[PDB]
């Protein structure tokens, strides 16, 4: 059996070939023996402290609420090692790589953010890191290729499937499987087979910490709702995990709706997809009929895993969180509006969880309300992307 | 599993070994798979293993990962995959068909739905790549319902606790694998210790040398399917000069096994 | 007469014309005002903890260090917001503006981080700010351009003179000169007319004191030194501030050296210009001959400064402080290095000075030293630069 | 020193203001430039504001930016600029000279060898743009010891101390900005009282009324650039017509100060 209950609900499980096991096994074995060192969560903590930059500021922003009775802070995750909460974990699991006396690391990436969190833990570490990206994604996000190399990794194009990054995961798997003796495979959010749900929350947990910490110096109480984007559930179920048992705290997560859920062209498989068995877990997804599985479209391209973490699947079943989408063109509204009122410029991913703030402040403005938005990262580098859009407009 | 039983003791009172190739389905297309399948057949193969085409076969090695492809490129659904197949069953009454597939395609209309389905068409035997012998009972359960048998997976490193559930658990053949990645001797022991269903050797196998060691060292047979699946990649242009050299291939695996 | 000395020895002065004494003298009796307002501090504390995300970490680098006996630690100027260090004194000359009663902001801009600064700490503080950039330069640097446009600042080419940093200085102090009423000046560096260069000293200081409360909370001593890249001295002096009375800590400037100093195509004034009076100040520059006023090059657009800090060329003339060039391919070579083995990827013009402790280490791999290098930025703004450069060569 | 005294006398005695045109030296050309100023003196000029090329006037508007770029294009440099001030002198040896000048150029090769070069070429004032009262004394200092005067601005907002300051350090006349910004009454009772170098008003006077303006508030006369600099950049393709429109524009704003 296992040392940790693989499920959350109905949602989880470890759906991989049986050559690959042990090296779940061995990676839930080493996790839960980690968590329980002393000298592990110190020398965790030393990287995140001293390297990472943690913690990360939680920023009032009183410019954007004002004539409302909103207040919003943001959980600046923009401001940590990398630019994005993506660096957290990679640093626990490259740790977790080492304690099981792994050299190398494998990695997959759709827009490229992890790939370089992966290498740049790996660079730091002395870890061996070679990292699986869709090739449609490497002709797309040549700057991230470009920094992976230059911090030692190596970058490896998939052209099977629609070369994106379910095909990468595809692919990570295959090595992993015939690798696991001596590398570990550094998956990049909170999805995937079990223990990596786990593991990766664990990993992400203190952005909900300090968060409690900082709202409770800064405003005597909890806030009414801590809003994440959506991606594969990593820095949301990070924000989410110390308040989930404070029940008066909403956890609000933000899929992308891409061009709008009723056009089919969006990226909310926890609402708007069907439970199916892939990525080695039961979970929803985007997939036709048949169950062939489908893409994730968003503006955003780190909101592309077709699928959510278990928990997330399992929290919003309960009740416990609520999901909402949110479109291309509301994400591109909050970043406008942030980085004009507040000197911040969000990654396309978190203006997503910003935007659904920015709605509930809006739609009642009168409603007093204390809301976080985990800002999971910065978006300067998604200035192109925003200015081709603008311009196309007029 | 009824026909894996038969085709064992035949096998067995003629002293030989199974040859099973895998093929995936509707690759390169409908009619030339079906005729593909048939050659497979009359060259000497003993069962088959059949993939359904799947958007993201991650326990595939390029070979397969291509053949997939190609089928999706033919427009080949799982719809069309089960046609198939009950075709394939009014020809060939005897021959042990085993399917290939992927846990989503299995989970996609209901579990139980899925065997219900397979046993209609005649399929003898399912294996999930994706489904390892923990997460196993849902879809062991739906295949022994439908008289299905749900073939379980012993990796190289299986270790006692493993070779006892795959030898219980397991119905029709034992799936040995010849090594850990994808598609591209002291345990065939124990699994006949614990009376485990009838070893085929499978990962690797590409020529008659490989199939007559896997017999040796006291496996019931081997599969092979890359080399298989080679054969049609490299004649796509000549159907025709596909079939010979298929026939010619499988002829020569088979005959290693007698 | 002034409050304050406007010279550091020779260097300094308020070389203005007389049009903009008044400005001059009320500035410089707002900054000593604020200086002794426990309220200002605390406001400006604020910022800087929970907006700009100080205190910054202190990253010590042991894999570029191995097989020496140097000890290396990293100043994470790169982890503040904006991603450099001139985010800490434009929020102080924001504030400043603000104590004056200025609604308005006029910034002159050469690389355009100063530009993306002054357009985020006028966005945070509700001044409208206007950016005056160098016509070749604003061509040059689409994105940070951009940039400040989304942070509603006003971007204005420069087409007069080079059509560089020091042409748009001089648009800078046109406007001021008629303006100054109701606009504040923000000026980018530790340079130009008293009292710019002690204010920006004073609003930089803190990664000084950081650096030494870190330093002594680690290695239970100061630094044996500090080092700094000076492009127009503002990081620099920020650092070596809070150490000048430490005697036995080091204080080393590192300008940039370009082709080499024998090339003439450099941007290393106050080791190899002439003393001129340019900008409000009298200080080493580039200068031809005749005493008109030249470039300055690097492949750093950072430190295109054609001048110096009044204070840094004063700690030169003392001996207080030492001042040395590295080129180019020094600096590229150090970008390389602290990616492949730290994981970080440091501006090109932080580069520099990390490329002077990697000498010092080098050719006495022996000597025992406990370094700090202020990394001044990130350098994901130079992938390209770095990209292109090294592709060219096969 | 000398000639402005002289000049403000014999002014004085016609009761008539001066008119001071300033230009670049070197702009367009040398040539043209010595051509522009002739004109300009035998059109009426009582003085002359002279600026040597600098590459970044910061204290003047485009009209004047433009000037020292076309002067730049031509090659002009410090030296050449001293060259056509020897040469003027030679022509005109009672007509008050003044040059404007930014530091870097006064200080570049010394301060007191720059003011020496300026006696021995006969210039009679010099006016540093970006050296401010508080920074004058090396200016003023190495100015008298050569006899040359050290031009000193009074702003519009002047308070009662720098306007003893002006006074007092100023020497030939004192400079009367019209106002604040670039190049493009009661201060002046108050110089008088403080027995202040006649004061010339400066900055935006580009038209005759504005001059007679000038000297009905008690300013001895107005100085006048852009409007002067102006003409030359609208008739570069045409320097005969240049100097024709140059020659109406000077005796208009001359004759406003009879
Ligand atoms: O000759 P090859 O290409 O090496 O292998 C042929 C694969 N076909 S197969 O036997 O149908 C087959 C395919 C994938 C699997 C993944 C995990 C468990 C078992 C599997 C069985
Ligand atoms: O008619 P305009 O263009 O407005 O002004 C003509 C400027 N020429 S000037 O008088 O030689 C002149 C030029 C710039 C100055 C800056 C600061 C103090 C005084 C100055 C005097
Ligand atoms: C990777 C990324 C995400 C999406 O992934 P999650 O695992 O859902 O957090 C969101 N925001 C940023 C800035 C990211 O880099
Ligand atoms: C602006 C900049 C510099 C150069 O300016 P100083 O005023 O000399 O500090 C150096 N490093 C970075 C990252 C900069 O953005
Ligand atoms: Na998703
Ligand atoms: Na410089």
């Amino acid at each position: 059996t296992t040392l940790l209950n693989p499920y959350f609900g109905e949602f989880g499980g470890m759906y991989v070939p049986q050559i690959l096991m042990p090296a779940l096994n061995q990676l839930e074995e080493a996790f839960v023996r980690a968590q329980k060192d002393p000298e592990f969560q110190a020398q965790f903590a030393d990287l995140l402290k001293n390297y990472a930059g943690r913690p990360t500021a939680l920023t009032k922003c009183q410019n954007i609420t004002a004539g409302t009775r909103t207040t919003l802070y943001l959980k600046r995750e923009d401001l940590l090692h990398g630019g994005a909460h993506k660096t957290n974990q990679v640093l626990g699991q490259a740790l977790l790589a080492k304690r099981m006396g792994k050299s190398e690391i494998i990695a997959e990436t759709g827009a490229g953010q992890h790939g370089v969190a992966s290498a740049l833990a790996s660079a730091l570490l002395g870890l061996k890191c070679r990292i699986y990206m869709g090739a449609k994604d490497v002709e797309r996000q040549s700057p991230n290729v470009f920094r992976m190399r230059l911090m030692g990794a190596e970058v490896i194009p998939v052209h099977s499937g629609s070369a994106t990054l379910k095909d990468a995961c595809n692919e990570a798997l295959r090595d992993w499987s015939g690798s696991y003796e001596t590398a570990h495979y550094m998956l990049g959010t909170a999805a995937g087979p079990h223990p990596y749900p786990t593991i990766v929350r664990e990993f992400q947990r203190m952005i909900g910490e300090e968060t409690k910490a900082q709202i409770l110096d800064k405003e005597g109480r909890l806030p009414d709702a801590v809003i994440a984007c959506v991606g594969g559930g990593s820095n949301a179920i990070g924000m989410f995990a110390d308040f989930i048992n404070d029940t008066s705290v909403g956890l609000i997560g933000v899929e992308p709706g891409g061009h709008g859920i009723e056009t089919g062209e969006h990226g909310a498989p926890l609402k708007h997809g069907r439970v199916g068995i892939y990525f080695g877990m039961k979970a929803p997804m985007m997939q036709t009929a048949d169950g062939q599985i489908e893409e994730s479209y968003s503006i955003s391209a780190g909101l592309d895993f077709p699928s959510v973490g278990p928990q997330h699947a399992y929290l919003n079943s309960i009740g416990r969180a609520d999901y909402v989408s949110i479109t291309d063109d509301e994400a591109l509204e909050a970043f406008k509006t942030l980085c004009r009122h507040e000197g911040i410029i969000p990654a396309l991913e978190s203006s997503h969880a910003l935007a659904h703030a920015l709605k509930m402040m809006r739609e009642q403005p009168e409603k007093e309300q204390l809301l976080v938005v985990n800002l999971s990262g910065r978006g300067d580098k998604d200035i192109f992307t925003v200015h081709d859009i603008l311009k196309a407009r007029g | 599993m009824e026909r894996y039983e038969n085709l064992f003791a035949q096998l067995n009172d003629r002293r030989e070994g199974a040859f099973v190739p895998f093929v995936t389905l509707g690759d390169p297309g409908i009619e030339q798979s079906l005729k593909i399948i048939d050659t497979l057949i009359d060259a000497g193969a003993d069962a088959l293993e059949l993939g359904v085409p799947f958007s993201d076969p991650l326990a595939d090695g390029p070979t397969i990962q291509n053949a997939n492809l190609r089928a999706f490129a033919a427009g080949v659904t799982p719809a069309q995959c089960f046609e198939m197949l009950a075709l394939i069953r009014e020809k060939h009454p005897t021959i042990p068909i085993g399917l290939l597939m992927y846990a989503n395609l299995v989970f996609n209309n209901g579990i139980d739905a899925f065997y219900a389905r397979c046993e209609q068409v005649g399929v003898d035997s399912v294996l999930v790549a994706d489904v390892p012998v923990e997460e196993s009972a849902p879809f062991r359960q739906a295949a022994l319902r439908h008289n299905i048998a749900p073939i379980f997976i012993c990796p190289p490193n299986a270790d006692d606790d493993l070779l006892r559930q795959v030898a219980s658990y397991g119905r029709g053949y034992t799936y040995l694998l010849s090594r850990s990645g994808v598609t591209g001797h002291h345990l065939i022991e124990k699994l006949k210790e614990y009376h485990a269903a009838p070893a085929l050797q499978g990962f690797g196998i590409s020529s008659p040398e490989q199939v007559s060691a896997a017999v040796r060292a006291g496996a019931a047979g081997a599969i092979s399917g890359s080399a298989i699946v080679k054969i049609i990649e490299k004649n796509l242009a000549s159907p025709k000069q596909m079939l010979a050299e298929l026939r010619s291939f499988v002829s020569a695996m088979k005959a290693a096994s007698r």
